[PDB]
RNA sequence: CUGCCGAAGUUUCCCUCAGGAUAGCAGAAACUCAGAUCAGUUUUAUGAGUAUGUAAAAUGAGAGUUUCUAGUGGGCCAUUUUUGGUAAGCAGAACUGGCGAUGCGGGAUGAACCGAACGUGAGGUUAAGGUGCCGGAAUGUACGCUC
């Protein structure tokens, strides 16, 4: 009858622009999610988001997609990434599989997937091979293996408008 | 109060303070 | 027709609608340089530092 | 589009509490020195053409359909044009066997029934 | 086990107000730690959080959480202001609430 | 605009 | 193909005549400024006083409500469209505008304003009065329809015809609604309704009124 | 703050005075406008020309000539007082003579309780002769081996954990 | 007492944009204002209140209202600075500055240091 | 029930009386000129002894009417003049506004003081008045006086 065409919008889309200090190769501790408060290197520079990791053996943080707003960005000497291929990380990479409905729970859907079985094994040889190509940069200078071993938390009079993270 | 009376002047003097300044003018310009 | 105004000073494309000059306006110009002529009256000075 | 509704609270009628002789239902205040008529800060509001609620969303129930009121199978053959504006409301007093008539007819012609649990 | 909070400590003074009015639209908080308005230009935009608990356990979770974020500096003093989802209940003027790090712009 | 006569009549100093 | 081609070219031409008078007025208006500073150089330097000008062009804010106001003052304001506190007109200062003025003295501040709150004015807050309805200066077609008669046509061609205080100044003003500011930002001076000279914010206020406007704008 | 202006002012050119003389004081005024509004009210109270016949033919603001030689100020005024007549002569030691002026405005505020309307001042002159110096206390300033306790040193973090020092 | 307002004694900016920096006072001009010059070049030679310094214990002799010039010559040949560091006072004020610039990565590197050093705990039984 | 328009207290005289009148206001219907047709306004010129009037420049507005018909015809407050005046207030007029129909912010509170003339909301900014605590906001900065 009516279904009111919606009139054609002026508006596009553009490269969001991420902050200066966010380049690729740097250090941020990661301010939200199930690895708050972890150390983790920033890998490449997606749409929208960090593809950050902690190098696994070190700390064990997956590689993962950040947003940019829950990223502290750390003046901590910089990693080198040229190293390492970043360009099979893309957001289809990291995406969903389907649903099928918009129902679904049970224990059973949790003994399935896990950290075994919906995990490729293809993910494990791209996650040690980046080890591979970032370890012995974080063995070059010290305490770096340490320091992402560790995790960043506040204390009494800790005020974060002063401290030059 | 400290003090034998009270300072907080009833509206009555905030009222007829200044109508009596206000004769007390008057005067002087007769 | 003209649902909402916009600003000409804040958006860029309403000057280029209301002014078809801003593309070359040119705001700052030398028009000085090194070669600045000091130029105060010698009486002046005199009645500017008098009493 | 969603339904805005300016007010939820009613307006009572002042002292509609304290006294079961005065009603619920707005009255508007006549006295000269009601603080009400004169509208004091704290007392009660009174009702103002400003309130009136959006005329694309007046009269819509919560999920933007308007109330149409039903009494035979002929009301709801007529709203099958507009199963997408109007919603039907079974009578009252429209007998059991009428109101399953009915309802499966407005189910047939799928228009909404808001009471189609009685 | 001081390896955590990723918040800053902060109390809920009283809502916007005048002397013989106020509006619960917008809260008025005390970040702990600041002092000036220039420096409550830092946590301003951040995501602050009243934590309370309750009798009824929805999730099997005892902790209820209303969600806000800081709006503008409110004088000289380093206080900001607050908009959180749900206007907080008067009952919480003092009450403690928690200043996350993000959205981080630092 | 125009132009004050100064040169015939220097500014002269005033006090309350 | 044709109709629309020679609107379109007859659209172009006037788009470079007006460009072309907007040089025109811009050359104007620093040719003015420089022999300013030229004339106030050469006097200072030979020794000879230089005098200011006379101005003919004042801003003018009214800073009082609509209550408690006598009625000679509130004529006047009537008179001069400051109906409602904080608004703004334009008034060609002269004997009877000035003798005017006096009499609304704590009511209203005025000053001469120079060419960039002009022109922030016009372009942001600048609503038109078109068929007695306050229509807002989002093209130059609008200017065009009600100045046509009188050779303006856009609106830097009415910037000018304003800041520089052309023969159709009174030709301007009932094309233009007054300029309804909102309150400055940074707030007035402490006691407002004092005279500007007295430490308050009302009367004649000269080279400090371009000020007011940035905040109150 | 305060600024300086020397003011050059004239009634208008007629037939009765072609040429009228110039007018120039100088007098201290937040801005511009007051300068000009005092000047005409000078003008007017003393030597009776009215400010419609007049007109500012100059308005310069005048900056300190040496702003870092500490000098001695003294300052002659007439105070409007209850009976609207009563004379002052202040000194004062400053780098810079709106320093001076502000510091006796504020002093006048405090000491007699007076407005800018009731101040009108008639002469700030340098003094550099150190005997020429009436005041005792600038006098007693002027000796050569000055030396004192800092007066009143006085010196958010509420509760703080250790008594003030307070002291050197 | 220990702190005089001398001509020629250096005092240490407690206020302004200048807080933090060292100078001497080169003249005495009222109760309330002294005047001040620094030899280094950021610092311009002003005058200053006395809310807004704190008295040092150092007194270097220079006459009365001396130039720009003669103060940092002065200043240069009594050694003022490299004297007033060697106070533990300055020491301390610098290691405040320090520690205020370190980044995450070197409180991580204080960090172990200092628990590096706190575990020696060494006492005669 | 909601919406819209919305005065009056003193006029125009008249009266035996209370009143009406009459206006004014608010209106309701018919018809001119796109006008110097007006103005609780200024200015210029002009005479007479800043004001006065007349005439005309500024300024804002579409400006006139004839016709009939509701409600009101009080008082209070303050300013300016103002003669009689005395311990001292007091009285007398004329004028002005505000108030009656008016809520809101502030002055601890208040018929008149200070701001501000109101549809339902969001945001921003201010007026008056404030920023020790009650209480939103500097136990701010600077210079003095006071025990």
């Amino acid at each position: 009858y009516r279904e009111n065409v919606p009139k054609k919008a002026r508006k596009a889309v553009r490269p969001t622009k991420l902050r200066a200090s966010l380049a690729p190769g740097t250090v941020c501790i990661l301010l939200a999610g199930r690895f708050r408060g972890k150390r983790v290197v920033v890998l490449s520079q997606l749409e929208d988001t960090l593809v950050v990791t902690g190098p696994y053996k070190v700390n064990g943080v997956p590689i993962r997609r950040v947003n940019h707003r829950y990223v502290i960005a750390t003046s901590a000497p910089k990693i080198d990434v040229s190293g390492v291929s970043v360009e099979k990380f893309t957001k289809a990479y990291f995406a969903k599989q389907k649903r099928s409905g918009p129902v679904k729970k049970d224990e059973a859907f949790f003994a399935e997937n896990a950290p075994k079985n919906a995990l490729p094994a293809e993910r494990i040889a791209d996650q040690k091979a980046v080890d591979a190509k970032l370890l012995p940069a974080i063995k070059a200078i010290p305490n770096m293996k340490e320091y992402l071993a560790a995790s960043f938390a506040l204390s009494n009079g800790d005020r974060p408008h002063l401290m030059k993270f | 109060s400290l003090k034998k009376k009270s300072k907080r002047r009833t509206t009555r003097l905030r009222s007829r303070i200044e109508k009596k300044a206000a004769e007390s003018k008057r005067k002087q310009k007769r | 027709a003209h649902v909402q105004k916009k600003n000409p000073l804040k958006n860029k494309a309403v000057l280029s609608r209301l002014n078809p000059y801003a593309k070359a306006y040119k705001a700052n110009v030398k028009i000085n340089s090194e070669k600045t002529p000091k130029a105060a009256g010698e009486k002046f000075l005199s009645v500017l530092h008098e009493n | 589009v969603n339904i805005i509704k300016k007010r939820t609270k009613p307006f009572k009628r002042h002292q509609s509490d304290r006294f079961k002789r005065v009603g619920e239902s707005w009255r508007k205040p006549r006295g000269i020195d009601s603080c009400v008529r004169r509208r004091f800060r704290g007392t009660i509001s009174m009702p103002k053409i400003g309130y009136g609620n959006n005329k694309k969303t007046r009269y819509c129930m919560p999920n933007g359909l308007k109330a149409f009121l039903v009494r035979n199978v002929s009301d709801v053959e007529l709203l099958l044009m507009h199963n997408k504006t109007y919603a039907a409301e079974i009578a009252g007093n429209v007998s059991a066997r009428k109101r399953v008539e009915i309802v499966e007819k407005a189910r047939a012609l799928g228009v909404k029934v808001t009471n189609a649990g009685a | 086990a001081q390896g955590h909070r990723l918040y800053v400590k902060a109390k809920h003074l009283s809502f916007q107000r005048s002397k013989h009015v106020i509006h619960p639209g917008t809260s008025i908080v005390k970040i702990e730690g600041c002092d000036s308005k220039e420096e409550a230009q830092f946590y301003l935009g951040k995501r602050v959080c009243y934590v309370y608990k309750s009798s009824k356990a929805v999730r099997g979770s005892k902790i209820r959480v209303i969600w806000g974020t800081i709006a503008r500096p409110h004088g000289n003093s380093g206080a900001v202001r607050a908009r959180f989802v749900h206007n907080l209940p008067a009952k919480t003027f003092g009450s403690s609430l928690r200043v996350m790090l993000y959205p981080s712009n630092i | 605009a125009h132009f004050v006569s100064t040169e015939n009549n220097e500014p002269v100093t005033l006090h309350p | 193909v044709a109709a629309a081609a020679e609107k379109k070219s007859a659209r172009q031409k006037k788009r470079e005549l007006i460009a072309k008078r907007a040089e025109a007025y811009e050359a104007e208006y620093r040719a003015a400024e420089r022999e300013q500073i030229e004339l106030a150089r050469k006097a200072r330097a030979e020794g000879n006083y230089f005098v200011p000008h006379e101005p003919k062009l004042i801003f003018v804010v009214r800073i009082r409500g609509i209550n408690n106001i006598p009625p000679k003052a509130r004529k006047i304001m009537q008179l001069l469209r400051l109906l409602q506190i904080n608004n703004g007109i334009f008034v060609k200062f002269n004997k009877a505008i000035k003798e005017m003025l006096q009499v609304v003295e704590p009511y209203v501040t005025y000053g001469i304003p120079n060419h960039k709150t002009v022109r922030e004015l016009i372009y942001k807050r600048g609503f038109g009065k078109v068929n007695k309805q306050r229509i807002p200066l989002s093209d130059n077609a609008i200017i065009e329809a009600a100045l046509g008669k009188y050779s303006i046509l856009s609106v830097e061609d009415l910037i000018h015809e304003i800041y520089t205080v052309g023969p159709n100044f009174k030709q301007a003003a009932n094309f233009l609604w007054p300029f309804k500011l909102s309150s400055p930002l940074g707030g007035w001076r402490e006691r407002k309704f004092k005279h500007f000279i007295e430490g308050g914010d009302a009367g004649k206020r000269d080279e400090h009124i371009n000020g007011l406007v940035q905040k109150m704008l | 703050a305060l600024k300086e202006y020397q003011v050059v002012g004239r009634k208008v050119p007629t037939e009765h005075e072609p040429v009228p003389k110039l007018f120039r004081m100088r007098l201290f005024a937040p801005n511009e406008s007051v300068a000009k509004s005092r000047y005409w009210y000078f003008l007017k109270m003393i030597n009776k020309v009215k400010k419609a016949t007049g007109e500012i033919v100059a308005i310069n603001e005048i900056s300190e000539p040496k702003p870092l030689k500490a000098k001695v100020f003294g300052i002659w005024i007439r105070y409007d007082s209850r009976s609207g007549t009563h004379n002052m002569y202040k000194e004062f030691r400053d780098t810079t003579r709106v320093g001076a002026v502000e510091a006796m405005y504020a002093d006048m505020a405090a000491r007699h309780r007076a407005r800018f309307r009731s101040i009108r001042i008639l002469k700030v002159v340098e003094v550099e002769k150190k005997e020429d110096v009436r005041r005792n206390y600038v006098k007693q300033l002027l000796n050569p081996h000055l030396k004192f306790p800092l007066p009143h040193r006085r010196t958010k973090k509420v509760f703080a954990p250790h008594r003030p020092s307070t002291f050197y | 007492f220990k702190r005089y307002v001398e001509v020629g004694r250096v005092v240490l900016v407690t206020k302004g944009e200048y807080t933090g920096k060292l100078a001497v006072i080169v003249d005495i001009v009222d109760h309330k204002r002294a005047l001040i010059d620094s030899p280094c070049s950021e610092f311009p030679r002003q005058v200053i209140r006395y809310g807004s310094v704190v008295l040092t214990h150092i007194v270097m002799k220079l006459p009365r209202g001396a130039r720009s010039g003669i103060v940092a010559k002065k200043w240069k040949a009594q050694d003022v600075c490299n004297k007033w560091a060697s106070s533990a006072w300055a020491k301390k004020l610098e290691a405040k500055k320090v520690r205020s610039q370190l980044n995450d990565f070197d409180r991580f590197a204080v960090m172990r240091l200092k628990k590096q050093r706190r575990e020696q705990v060494n006492v005669a039984v």
